[PDB]
């Protein structure tokens, strides 16, 4: 996952 | 903010 | 000088989109007229306004 | 003359239909040369490790 | 001794190539994305009869 | 209450339409009645996560 | 891509 | 004469190649991948035939049309007491993202979307109403609006 | 009447008074405009902004 | 599905 | 109970008709009355499986 | 023998 | 012929 | 491809 | 299912 | 009974015709009443195979 | 191809 | 002649 | 002799 | 079935 | 048939 | 969501 | 089996 | 080609 | 080995005329009365 | 580009 | 030894087989996604 301003930011390990 | 698109489990 | 004053600015290769080719009839609609003979021959009256 | 090339994206050379490898060309960027040309490392290739 | 250290490091430099091969795609993917977004289509009016 | 059931559903807003007609657009934080605020929108699978605990799903007769 | 769609 | 049998089969395999069991099995794997490449994956859109009203006052939303890649999708205008209302005019933003049909006479809009998602919003002059119908077309979804009886708020020539 | 379905054919006399005048006007021999190649570089040539 | 996405939004939103 | 036979399917939608006359139409998951809620819906073969066990395929008269 | 699946499905031997 | 097909169809339905 | 086709 | 013209004895 | 004779056959559907002047058309599976459930259809030699064992040919009069 | 042809 | 024809045909009917 | 199917099938030798 | 062209004796 | 699909299905919902 | 057209049994 | 958003998933060996 | 035509 | 692939190209130089054959589909013809 | 947006 | 060598070779085959389909499938692929990504513009007639 990304934001709009440029610097990425994502999670680790989620399951569902 | 989050693109659901660039998802990843 | 003059002769490239004829033309204006030239034609790109192969596009229809922002600048047409040579090719094209949207690029021909207006020389077209030009080009034509009846343009001088067939009109009675000419007109000078500007349509 | 890449960037001659890159400048001309379409109208081709680059454009148009190329020919794969000219394709390829366009694609390729151009390495260091003299990065490259090393006489120690070729010696240790030639010579056998024993 | 650093013999071997440069060794490695042309090495590394000419085993390193899958990154600009990758990298010279997208590009080439990315200034047509670049393009296609950059592209408006202006509006059109139709007046009824 | 009155049960919302969207209508569009886009990487951002999410247009809404309730058991009364009213339509409304929701974003990622934005008070909605009854149901909260919204906590996230996921347009991939038509949800909506708010507060509440109650999810928002396209309506079962036009999805 | 998820497995909720 | 044993040449003739032997040679004959050896045609009898090129000449002919595929041997009636290989051209249907042929057929087969064609009708498979081309019903592999036309079969759009997920859901496809519920094709519904929906009624909103439209609300002209300041501070409301836009009516919603969903639409379908390649899908004609209908509007029709109609004022608030059940009668049709003719369009004057309209305006169509974003343009090559849908195609747009009407006759110049009727209360009617053909838009067909022309690329998947990417959505946009369309001004419409009506025939008595000096407010516009602006409303947002939002194509690519779990449903496709197949009609729309849009309830605006107004009277037509109609009554 | 119908002329051989090859190619240009006319259908009626008026039809073929007019593939006379087109074939009398030698359209049918179009002038031969510019090659691809040669004319794509003559025009990022002459097309391109100078010193730069 | 939702987990990660929510856990990659309040990542996003605590840091800057 | 009412039975509805297929009217046609392609991969997600699945128009069926009852013996009413009345015409739905399924998703992967949706409520059919009587049949309770789908499981799957193969096209190619056409036959749509529910919850109740019992799995509508094309009329035995328009197959 | 070949069905519309597209695997290849074959009787052994069988006269009549 | 016809007992090569049926047996052929029972294969065919046999193996899925 | 299945077999109850 | 059976295509009968590819059969064989 | 009511004796019919194939009108015309393809690989698959079966187009046949009855004394009674009725035509009908059959797949690989397909109730045909007095005949049961047909079990084959064999175009190129103009056969129809079905469970009650009899097999439906062309009529001696139009083969 | 068969022999009750 | 006809006995050729014979023999082929039953030959023919007896082999699928 | 050869039937439609393709398939050829002969009589040995037969005299009238 | 017979083909009697493709006859011999 | 159903079975590999009713399966693969639910290994996609239960594998996020 | 099951594209089954890609079925294997 | 391959689904929508990218991922593939599928079931091991099943018969009908 | 038969002996008997 | 090589018998194979000559196998193979003939499988394509027939195969290849049979699919342009299927995306054949020739549009319906209309003759109204006088 | 901040985390507030 | 001329065992050895041949196993090598075929050893050093194990590779371009890969990237030859992947060719095949450059050819494939590129045509389905223009195939895709035609849309054909809804026509209307007037009824006389």
């Amino acid at each position: 996952r990304v934001s709009i301003g440029g610097t990425v930011y994502t999670a680790k390990k989620y399951d569902d | 903010c989050v693109s659901m698109i660039g998802g990843s489990r | 000088l003059v002769m490239q004053n004829v033309i204006g600015t030239l034609p790109p290769a192969q596009t229809s989109g922002s600048t047409p080719a040579f090719y094209s009839y949207k690029y021909n609609q207006p020389l077209i007229s030009q080009l034509n003979s009846n343009s001088l021959i067939a009109p009675l009256l000419m007109d000078t306004s500007a349509s | 003359q890449r960037d001659l090339y890159l400048s001309q994206s379409k109208s081709p050379p680059c454009g148009g239909n190329p020919t794969p490898e000219m394709n390829t060309f366009c694609r390729t960027a151009i390495p260091d040369f003299i990065s490259t040309v090393n006489f120690v490392k070729k010696q240790n290739d030639d010579t056998p490790k024993d | 001794a650093i013999l071997q250290k440069q060794n490695e490091q042309l090495a590394e430099q000419k085993y390193q190539q899958e990154i600009q091969q990758r990298t010279s795609d997208m590009l080439t993917a990315a200034t047509q994305l670049v393009q296609d977004w950059k592209q408006v289509e202006t509006q059109v009016y139709t007046e009824g009869t | 209450r009155i049960i919302y059931y969207i209508q569009a559903v886009i990487p951002g807003r999410a247009w809404l339409i309730g058991s009364n007609g009213s339509t409304l657009t929701v974003r990622e934080g934005s008070k909605i009645p009854g149901y909260g605020m919204v906590k996230l929108i996921d347009s991939l699978q038509g949800r909506i996560l708010t507060s509440s605990g109650q999810v928002i799903k396209f309506s079962q007769e036009d999805s | 891509p998820f497995g909720a769609d | 004469e044993v040449i003739d049998k032997k040679a004959f089969k050896d045609m009898t395999r090129n000449l002919y190649p595929l041997n009636p069991e290989q051209v249907v099995k042929l057929k087969q794997i064609y009708e498979t991948s081309e019903y592999a490449k036309a079969a759009t994956p997920g859901t496809p859109p519920k094709p519904t035939a929906t009624s909103q009203f439209v609300n002209l006052s300041p501070g409301s939303t836009p009516p919603v049309i969903r639409l379908s890649q390649g899908f004609v999708s209908s509007l029709v205008f109609l004022d608030s007491t059940g009668a049709p209302w003719p369009i004057a005019a309209y305006d169509l933003g974003d343009p090559s993202s849908f195609n747009i049909q009407w006759d110049k006479t009727s209360n009617t809009l053909m838009i067909q979307a022309t690329k998947l998602y990417n959505y946009g919003n369309l001004a419409v002059r009506l025939r008595g109403l000096n407010t516009p119908v602006m409303l947002t077309l939002i194509p690519g979804q779990k449903a496709v609006d197949y009609r729309v009886d849009l309830r605006v708020q107004g009277y037509g020539p109609n009554a | 009447q119908s002329g051989q379905d090859s190619g240009l054919t006319a259908k009626s006399q008026a039809q073929q008074a007019l593939n006379f005048i087109r074939y009398a006007s030698a359209q049918v021999t179009p002038p031969s405009l510019p090659k691809l190649s040669a004319y794509s570089e003559l025009w990022n040539q002459a097309t391109a902004k100078p010193n730069s | 599905c939702t987990d990660a996405a929510l856990a990659a939004l309040e990542y996003h939103k605590s840091n800057a």
